[PDB]
RNA sequence: CAGCGAAGGAUUUGGUGGAUUACUAGCUAAUAGCAAUCUA
């Protein structure tokens, strides 16, 4: 490499040190409130005292900023210089800055957080040192002047490369620019680690979940025509779906439901992946809107399932788990809705799992398959395992009235399954 | 502009390694 | 006439990592024995055949 | 059979054969010693340059080789050879007849496992000398204790102990007291590989079903398990530069990378080597470095490097995938055709059954390069046909290189298996050319030639018709129709004045070339399989079907010698550059040298593989043969370039 | 804590200051020899400071169902044969040897049909010859070849009866007042149909015919019918062995095309329906197992210049049933037009409405629809136009979405003037105006 | 009759909506302070 | 090129079994070689990518063993039209050659493994593999009566194998290309011929010495020998037939063909001969 | 338009790797040590 390249590397290392007055002015005029001519003449005491006022306002709004008043906004930090302590003190205060940023990511619509993080911008130089976490935290606010301001004063990371024509510009970045930003794979790994820290420290708020889910399903939509990009993309977004389903927020759970339903209708996933996805869906299902989205998600994920094995009995563990999260009244009511969801293959798998695993609730399967209409292969498999139920256990009135329903519609088909296995006079002598 | 997948020029570095010649002892 | 890289016009392709140029200024054939001399920059290069090697028959059976 | 003209020099074009190589570290540099059949080769890992080749061929194939600092330990049939700078320093004969097949070196001890599940320990005499030399004891792994020994390792800080990895068990021996310290519990599937982790007292085991176990050799437990379903695990390596990655190597040719800290899967390099030749056979991280050297049984040795992470704050979670770095390689199948590219004996063109044309260097093995098959654009502007999934050209029957106009236009003309056109190539650019010469009679190309003006190429089809194309502009100039069965040899004068063709109907046609007349036609007594024209003396030799070599001159059109003695079909032959000898090779596993002045056989070599190609250098330096097995090119040097040999006939 | 102690290291005793590497693991300047367990601990700490201790060893040893299934799987889609129905938007279609490459055609290939059972492909065009090719992958050879002088052919069809499936007739016809019928016997016995039994004024050219099956419906005796499209609105149906005019069906307008649907009734009884389209867009369905009487009359939604109707998803005339119990009801019906618009109707619900709406109107190729054929499973429709070059699309259905990866810009489709689907192999033949049948295999089948 | 069972299995398949490049581009306009379940049914309306 | 992918006669040359493709699926048919003593029904391979790699007539319900490319030997009776029994190895490797002696079937694998099956017991008796034989594509049982000792296996290089020791007892210099015919002529000789060359060579199975070389004038596709070594008829790539009459006598080291037969029509079109039979 | 025409074609460009001389290994205080270290 060349000498100017190696010197650009040492400039990028020494970016924040003010080595004379002109660099100090150019480096201290980068404010988030004031313009450059006021910001260059301000002091540390002035910006600290009104940032401490704004942190008291932000702390009486949300009381988790008081420990930042203890450490990051204390009065020892007026004289704390960033690039004079070692790497271990640097990583201490940079996870302090990361904690503040992913706590105050939600508060970015109210001016105390602007005047408070003004002091992180001007004392700790987080627009050029801790800049990836700053962009990732305020990414939701991209139509707003506060994201315009941080783009004007930011030094843009190499992963955020497509925002480089919207820095120091008067127009906001557009939604197609946001999808082009999210369309990378390394950016997707970065954003999923950011969400992992959000989910861990319990700071996921609904505007973030909406923006994140919108950009994720637009990434899947953009890559919907190349299977190798979809296959690069599956263990990233299904991993973040698992980590959103493994939390307590109903909003982040149905965000994961949205990601799972778009991804399963974008490409045909494996049967075992779909079953483990419904196990992870049911294993933390506690809300009601989450239950609504969870039933619709499990129905569509079973609908988008092809081949030999789409409508087996779902196994005993996952069927009794689905029973413990959704009883009979819930399933029957949801099928009785006039909007008519498409629940064909899932309801077939459900009734076959009832016939292999319950053997008491057969009047309810008569009522629900009276409600919704199925296909020929669905009802053929249903009456074949009802035939096997008749041959294993003694045939009472619930199985008899089920066969009366399967005689009252499509009696030629039940004749075809009895002639494929058994006989009609022998079956009438059975029951 | 998309992100820049350019490769750096790779040079090897000086690494320390445990050699196992000290893992053998003689009896008196 | 030369593979010396110390002379100039020898290599057609230079390693991507004045000198005396190479040139022949006079050629002549020998008047008595099947050879030629070439006045290069390195000296008088004398190229000659010899019949000790190269089996080259003339209508043997 | 020992010879008296040609003596063996080297076998070029070979990089690996799928013995797991060893890495070694002098100071802060690394070398890579790979086995090529019966020799090993040491490579400089910073640039993959061939430092050393072992001095003598071992009496059998090297089967397990390791490398400490300056010394390389190569185990073949019975014994362990200790080599420094190629030259062998010591030879340790084992007291068994069992084949030694594993070894480790730690401390003063070299431990070599045979295939009858016995282990031979060798000790240094005084701890200041260089290699273990004296016999110490013998260890035995009987059927009660464990299965077949599948690996033999020494994980660090274990004072004179040895981890023996059997197929089901892990034993731990004290090699001074000869004792079995600890035998682990069994493993429910057969373990194939082992690698010691840079974590203290942890080994990593790789099974024949798809799982990597992380055995803790002091607790006796397993720490964790990594499952890669339906994949047999053939390599394990660990990253040691502050990034805890593991690299497993799968015998369908895959290199999978795992993060052990956050339990994710970083990346998969698919088809890094051929499954049919063994998959990835040895993959190892150069320690402290983000570069991993892989090697496979397909005669290939690659390096992959991890670039630093693209996120400036996260890093550990955004791991950029491994990219390719330098690699060396050769043919993965034995070569089918051989030619010398120039008169200096520097490069030689070489085509194989794996459908690649390499250009191998006889001077420096880094200069060996595969001629590229990336086609040019069509001349008019129309589309070119062919499949979208690009594959290599059919394997090369014949070729003819004539570098009179080299760099100017197309230079090599080559003929492929069962296809009706002959491609061209440019040796200067090292790539294909713009022209494919058709035969124009729906017959496959049986021979090619080209003139030494470089203007004309000659195609000889299987329906007996010579077509003469221009190499610069690629168009048909002339078309001679003499033969009716397949034309197997075309050549032309050094003055472009008389051409000579030979077909497998057994007629040699003599044509004038400037005028398009024929000068004559001579009917031999067998179908002719191959012609070689010695161009200065104007004498061409024919390999007839009656197992003779007819030497005939083109000036007066007479059979002037007829050489008898081969017992089976003559595969190849070639003239001496002075045109005094002709060396032939045939399917009776023999190579003969004929002094065509006196007309008799000077020397004979019985060689175990049948030599399919024989070429002299255009100076009298080297003979290059090519055999049925072996991916390389065997190289001989004629001792008659330094002494004078007697032209007195051998027999038997 | 430890699973073994060896009792030899405790009584070993090492030196330290003899080599420079072990010279660093002393704790004093008076230590010269140390015990073995001490020495092992010294170089254990030294190993730990050469290679620092990671977090994966001491961190953990071995709702997570999704994470576990992702950490074990490597492929994430359905594998090979547990699909059974086509994936949309990306085909899987290899190119084989061009079928008539062995023996070239001297004209544009006007019609093209596979055999119902044997591996035979019949091509035929305006050079008044018809050729049969044994097709396979590699070497599509020519079985036989018959040149009818003075009779250019426009439609040629393999007919194979349902009773014994042993006739194997070839019916062929062009712009003539006759139609030939070759009886396949492996000389060649062909007969000529040239009598409309009183109806010659309404049938002046035998070009557009189709062959179908008909049941007597008082016996269970089937026989083949040929159906000729005539001038006014007329379809003249006549026997395929005796040539007797059986019945005729007249639609009101300019008859442009027609197709044959079958529907089963009971064991061994089916019913034949003729579906004929006006130029304007109104469609008649005639029951013709009885007298040729109309049972339904509906109208195509949109569509003003209508060139070609086709059914599919069951037994068409191009996917024919070999056995009478294997006759299926067609699911799909595509009406393709002069603007390139192809309406697509789903006859599992669009037999009742009498102004039925299409499930989709395809618009991808912009000139006149001259072929549209359904694959035998009824999952692909093939739109094709003989007007511009390379105008062929394969639209997946039920999703009604065109495959976007084939044909590409480098497919040698030519000016597509005929197309045919194999009944068993999953295999397209596409004949163009240069005289070339190109051949492709769909790897789903 | 396994061919008849396979034909009825491929016959019982219903028309679905496929994801395009631009099936979800018009959601950024109304992800502003709506609830996440309203986002879920707005997505499900696009998918159906 | 020919549509007939595989073809073989029964012993005595009365029926011909032949595998051809039929619109992407293999089909196996049997024709009588003289009608004076059509057969329109085939065995159909139901998979598009399952194909026959070798076939052998058994000798008495008459049957064919068809070695497939999924580690199976199908056993298919020809009067009926079903595969009567499906031998399988433990693997998915395609099998390169089979043979039988009496009731004892032997077969070679693409992983260079030897399998032995018993036609009387329908069981896998033995499975092994031997060193330095690694590209095998032909085996031939050297006959010694009901003893099935001495296999003869080719990989471009013929090797004689004792099966009691599972080891190689002789090594013949083969060819420069894979061996395509490998057949035992007498109790002391075997002929071999490779892919894409026109040279057969007859080796002495007791010494290793090549007795003679037989030279076709085109690349050899198949060969047949009469049952008493007195004549060998090979059929070549250009559709011709070449008869070597009495090749095992003293044209001393290499012998040309004695007779050459080709077929033309009444037109001038030359049809190709594939797979003749001599007696 | 014709023609060429295998699940696409063309043009332009950034980065890296290998060759561009003929392959005997790293370091040092060098007849040897080290390479985990030269220092008591």
């Amino acid at each position: 490499s060349s000498l100017s390249d190696q010197l650009a590397q040492v400039a990028s290392n020494n970016a924040t040190v003010a080595l004379d007055r002109k660099r100090r002015q150019k480096l201290h005029s980068a404010s988030l409130i004031y313009n450059s001519k006021t910001a260059a003449t301000q002091d540390y005491d002035f910006i600290f005292e009104n940032a401490s006022k704004a942190l008291e306002e932000l702390s009486q709004i949300e009381p988790k900023f008081a420990i930042f008043s203890r450490t990051l906004f204390s009065e020892s930090s007026i004289s704390l210089d960033r690039n004079v302590q070692t790497k271990e003190e640097i990583k201490d205060l940079d996870n302090a800055i990361n904690a503040y940023l992913l706590l105050a990511s939600s508060k970015w619509y109210l001016a105390p957080t602007l005047h408070a993080t003004e002091w992180l911008v001007r004392r700790f130089q987080i627009h050029v040192k801790n800049t990836e976490m700053l962009l990732l935290s305020t990414l939701n606010y991209y139509q707003t002047p506060v994201f315009k301001r941080i783009l004007s004063i930011i030094k843009l990371p190499p992963l955020f490369n497509c925002l480089s024509n919207f820095v120091r510009s008067e127009k906001p970045p557009t939604a197609l620019t946001m999808i082009k930003l999210f369309n990378d794979m390394d950016f997707l790994k970065l954003y999923t680690s950011y969400l992992d820290q959000c989910i861990k420290h319990n700071a996921t708020y609904t505007n973030q979940l909406l923006f994140t889910t919108c950009c994720f399903i637009n990434v899947v939509a953009f890559n919907s025509n190349n299977d190798e990009k979809l296959n690069q993309l599956v263990p990233i977004l299904l991993e973040i779906s698992a980590k959103l389903l493994a939390s307590k927020s109903k909003d982040c759970q149905i965000a994961a439901h949205t990601i799972l339903v778009v991804f399963a209708t974008a490409l045909p996933l494996k049967k075992t992946i779909i079953l483990a996805a419904m196990e992870t869906i049911l294993s933390n299902l506690d809300a009601k809107e989450a239950k609504h989205s969870a039933l619709l998600t499990i129905c569509k994920l079973f609908q988008t399932l092809k081949g030999q094995g789409n409508v087996d009995q779902l196994p005993s563990k996952i069927f009794k788990l689905f029973d413990s999260k959704f009883d009979t009244v819930s399933i029957l009511t949801f099928l009785d809705k006039e909007d008519k969801p498409v629940c064909d293959k899932f309801i077939t798998s459900y009734t076959r799992s009832i016939a292999r695993y319950d053997r008491s609730k057969l009047n309810i399967i008569l009522s629900l398959l009276k409600k919704i209409r199925l296909e020929r292969y669905e009802v053929r498999l249903i009456i074949t395992d009802l035939i096997y139920l008749s041959e294993i256990l003694e045939d009472k009135s619930q199985l008899v009235e089920l066969f009366e329903y399967f005689i009252s519609i499509n009696e030629d088909l039940v004749l075809k399954c009895l002639k494929s296995l058994g006989l009609t006079g022998e079956l009438f002598e059975i029951r | 502009p998309k992100v820049v997948r350019e490769a750096k020029k790779v040079e090897m570095t000086e690494a320390r390694a445990y050699n196992a010649d000290a893992d053998t002892a003689k009896a008196a | 006439v030369s593979r010396n890289m110390a002379l100039n016009g020898t290599l057609e392709f230079l390693n991507s990592k004045m000198r005396p140029e190479v040139r022949v200024t006079s050629v002549q054939f020998s008047p008595t024995a099947n050879a030629f001399a070439a006045a290069s920059t390195e000296g008088l290069l004398i190229y000659s055949t010899n019949d000790t090697i190269l089996f080259d028959p003339f209508d043997l059976d | 059979k020992n010879s008296k003209i040609f003596s063996p020099f080297r076998i070029i074009g070979n990089v690996s054969n799928g013995v797991p190589f060893a890495t070694g570290t002098l100071g802060s540099t690394f070398y890579i010693v790979t086995c090529v059949g019966k020799t090993f080769q040491i490579y400089d890992a910073n640039t993959l340059h061939l430092l050393f080749v072992s001095e003598k061929e071992t009496p059998s194939s090297i089967v397990a080789l390791s490398a400490h600092f300056h010394y390389v330990y190569a185990a073949y049939e019975n014994k362990v050879g200790i080599y420094k700078r190629g030259i062998e320093e010591h030879l340790l004969e084992l007291e068994t007849d069992a084949n030694v097949e594993h070894l480790c070196i730690f401390g003063d001890y070299l431990c070599a496992s045979t295939d009858d599940n016995s282990i031979f320990i060798y000790k240094k005499s005084d701890p200041q000398d260089k290699y273990p030399s004296e016999f110490y004891t013998k260890l035995t792994v009987t059927e009660i204790q464990g299965g077949e020994i599948v690996s033999l390792q020494h994980l660090a800080t274990y004072l004179n102990k040895l981890t023996v990895v059997t197929k089901s068990n892990v034993l731990l021996f004290n090699v001074r007291t000869g004792k079995l310290v600890f035998t682990s519990n069994e493993f429910p599937d057969q373990i194939t590989t082992a690698e010691p982790a840079p974590v203290l007292d942890i080994i990593a085991l790789g099974t024949v079903t798809g799982e990597v176990i992380m055995f803790n050799m002091r607790k006796g437990k397993r720490i964790r398990t990594i499952k890669i379903p339906q994949s047999r695990i053939s390599s394990l390596s660990f990253r040691t530069d502050g990034s805890s990655h593991l690299s497993v190597g799968t015998s369908s040719g895959d290199l999978i990378f795992y993060d052990l800290d956050r339990r994710s899967r970083i990346h998969v390099l698919k088809n890094i080597h051929r499954e049919s030749y063994g998959g990835v056979t040895q993959a190892t991280f150069l320690n402290g470095q983000p570069i991993i050297v892989t090697s496979g049984g397909d005669n290939s040795l690659k390096e992959y490097v991890f670039d630093p992470s693209l996120s400036q704050g996260s890093g550990d979670v955004v791991v950029q995938p491994p990219r390719y770095l330098r690699s060396r390689g050769g043919h993965s199948q034995p070569p089918s055709y051989i030619a010398f590219a120039d008169s200096q004996s520097h490069f030689m063109l070489s085509a194989s059954k794996d459908r690649s044309l390499w250009s191998f260097s006889l001077r420096k093995d880094a200069q060996s390069q595969e001629m590229s098959q990336r086609l040019h654009k069509k001349q008019d502007g129309g589309r070119v046909g062919g499949s979208t999934i690009k594959s290599k050209f059919p394997e090369i029957v014949a070729l003819a290189i004539e570098n009179a106009r080299i760099g100017e236009w197309e230079n090599i003309i080559t003929a492929h298996k069962d296809e009706k056109f002959a491609r061209t190539w440019d040796m200067r650019n090292k790539r294909v050319g713009r022209w494919t010469f058709d035969t124009t009679d729906d017959g496959f190309v049986k021979s090619v030639a080209m003139s030494q003006c470089g203007n004309f190429g000659f195609i000889g089809s299987s329906n007996g018709s010579i077509t003469i194309y221009n190499m610069q502009s690629g168009i048909l100039r002339k078309k001679y129709k003499l033969h009716k069965r397949a034309v197997t040899g075309i050549s032309l004068d050094g003055m472009n004045r008389k051409m000579v063709s030979c077909g497998l109907d057994g007629i040699v046609g003599f044509y004038d070339f400037n005028k398009s007349t024929l000068l004559g036609k001579l009917k031999l007594d067998a179908p002719i399989t191959a012609m070689v024209y010695h161009r200065s003396s104007d004498l061409f030799a024919l390999a007839l079907d009656d197992l003779s070599i007819v030497v005939i001159d083109a000036v007066t059109q007479r059979v002037v010698r007829q050489l008898w003695g081969h017992s089976n079909r003559i595969t190849a032959f070639d003239f001496s550059p002075e045109g005094r000898w002709i060396v032939s090779a045939s399917l009776d596993s023999t190579i003969r040298t004929w002094d065509l002045p006196t007309g008799g056989c000077i020397d004979g070599i019985i060689v175990d593989n049948v030599a399919t190609n024989v070429k002299f250098s255009p100076n009298g330096d080297l003979l290059a043969t090519t055999h049925v097995t072996g991916n390389g090119i065997c190289i001989w040097t004629n001792r008659a370039q330094f002494k004078t040999v007697s032209t007195r006939t051998i027999d038997e | 804590e430890a699973a073994w102690i060896d009792s030899d290291d405790e009584k070993i005793k090492v030196p330290i200051l003899v080599t420079n590497k072990t010279k660093k693991l002393r704790t004093s300047y008076n230590e010269s020899k140390i015990n073995g367990v001490h020495y092992i601990n010294r170089l254990r700490s030294q190993f730990e400071k050469i290679y620092p201790r990671p977090k994966w060893v001491d961190d953990e040893s071995d709702i997570n169902a999704l994470t576990k299934i992702l950490s074990t799987t490597y492929n994430y889609k359905d594998t090979l044969s547990n699909s059974k129905l086509l994936p949309p938007k990306k085909l899987d279609i290899v190119r084989l040897k061009d079928a008539n490459a062995s023996h070239p055609s001297h004209s544009a290939i006007q019609s093209l049909s596979f055999h119902p059972s044997k591996p035979l492909l019949l091509t035929g065009g305006y050079d008044k010859t018809l050729r049969i090719y044994h097709i396979d992958g590699k070497t599509n050879h020519l079985v036989t070849s018959l040149h009818l002088v003075g009779s250019p052919i426009q439609t040629c069809t393999f007919y194979t009866s349902l009773s014994n499936q042993n006739q194997q007739n070839i019916f062929t016809a062009g712009r003539r007042r006759y139609m030939h019928s070759w009886d396949l016997s492996l000389t060649a016995k062909i007969e000529k149909f040239s009598r409309l039994y009183g109806h010659e004024s309404t049938q002046r050219s035998f070009e557009n015919f189709k062959v179908a099956h008909l049941q007597n419906s008082q016996t269970n005796s089937v026989h083949g019918i040929v159906l000729l499209q005539g001038n006014n609105g007329w379809i003249n149906i006549l026997h395929s062995t005796s040539g007797l005019w059986l019945m005729g069906c007249k639609i009101e307008g300019v008859i442009t095309d027609f197709c044959i649907d079958y529907q089963p009734i009971s064991r061994g009884k089916f019913r034949t329906i003729l579906i004929a389209v006006n130029a304007y867009g109104e469609v008649w369905e005639f029951d013709l197992n009885k007298n040729g009487h109309v049972i339904r009359r509906w109208k195509d939604q949109g569509g003003v210049g209508i060139t070609k109707i086709q059914v599919g998803g069951g037994t068409t005339t191009t996917c024919p049933a070999l056995q009478i119990s294997k006759i299926k009801q067609n699911r799909w019906l595509a009406v393709g037009s002069e603007s390139g618009f192809v309406n697509l109707y789903d006859r599992n619900n669009a037999m009742t409405s009498s102004t039925p709406t299409p499930v989709a109107a395809l618009d991808q190729l912009t000139t006149t629809i001259s072929n549209l054929q359904f694959s035998p499973d009824g999952q692909i429709l093939c739109m094709a136009s003989r007007a511009v070059k390379d105008a062929l699309r394969l639209v997946h259905l039920p999703s009604c979405s065109v495959f976007s990866n084939w044909p590409t810009s480098g497919t040698p489709l030519g000016k597509v003037t005929s197309v045919a689907f194999s009944p068993s192999g999953g295999l397209l033949a596409v004949g163009n105006e240069q005289g070339k049948v190109r051949l492709w295999k769909l790897n789903h089948y | 009759d396994e061919e008849d069972i396979a034909l009825e299995f491929i016959n019982g398949e219903k028309k679905d909506k496929l994801v395009n490049m631009n099936s979800f581009t018009s959601m950024f306009d109304n992800i502003q302070n709506v609830q996440m379940d309203t986002f879920f049914d707005r997505v499900m309306k696009v998918l159906t | 090129d020919s549509p007939v992918l595989q073809s073989a006669y029964d012993p005595s040359g009365q029926y011909l079994c032949y595998v051809t493709v039929a619109l992407d699926k293999q089909r196996v048919g049997v024709q009588p070689t003289q009608r004076a003593t059509w057969n329109e029904n085939f065995l159909y391979l139901e998979d598009s990518k399952l194909k026959v790699t070798c076939l052998k007539w058994v000798n008495d319900t008459v049957a064919i063993i068809l070695g497939m490319n999924n580690g199976e030997i199908w056993l298919y009776s020809v009067l009926a039209n079903e595969v009567t029994y499906k031998f399988t190895t433990g693997n998915s490797y395609e099998i390169k050659d089979i043979d039988l002696m009496g009731n004892q079937l032997w077969c070679i694998d693409s992983s260079d493994a030897f399998y032995q099956f018993d036609l009387l017991q329908f069981k896998l008796l033995q499975h092994f593999r031997i060193n330095n034989c690694v590209q095998l594509n032909k085996l031939t049982i050297v006959p010694a009566g009901d003893s099935v000792a001495q296999l003869l296996v080719a990989s471009h290089s013929i090797s004689l194998i004792d099966i009691e020791e599972k080891k190689v007892v002789m090594t013949f210099p083969g060819h420069v290309s894979p061996v395509s015919t490998l057949q035992v002529i007498t109790n002391e000789f075997f002929i071999s011929g490779a892919e894409g060359d026109r040279f057969l060579n007859v080796y002495d199975i007791h010494s290793g010495m090549t007795k003679c070389v037989l030279v076709a004038e085109s690349d050899i596709k198949e060969l047949s020998h009469s049952g008493q070594a007195d004549s060998i008829a090979v059929t070549t790539e250009d559709g011709s037939l070449e008869i070597f009459v009495d090749p095992l006598v003293s044209g001393n080291k290499s012998k040309k063909s004695s007779k050459k037969i080709q077929i033309v029509s009444k037109d001038g079109r030359k049809v190709p001969i594939y797979n003749a039979f001599i007696n």
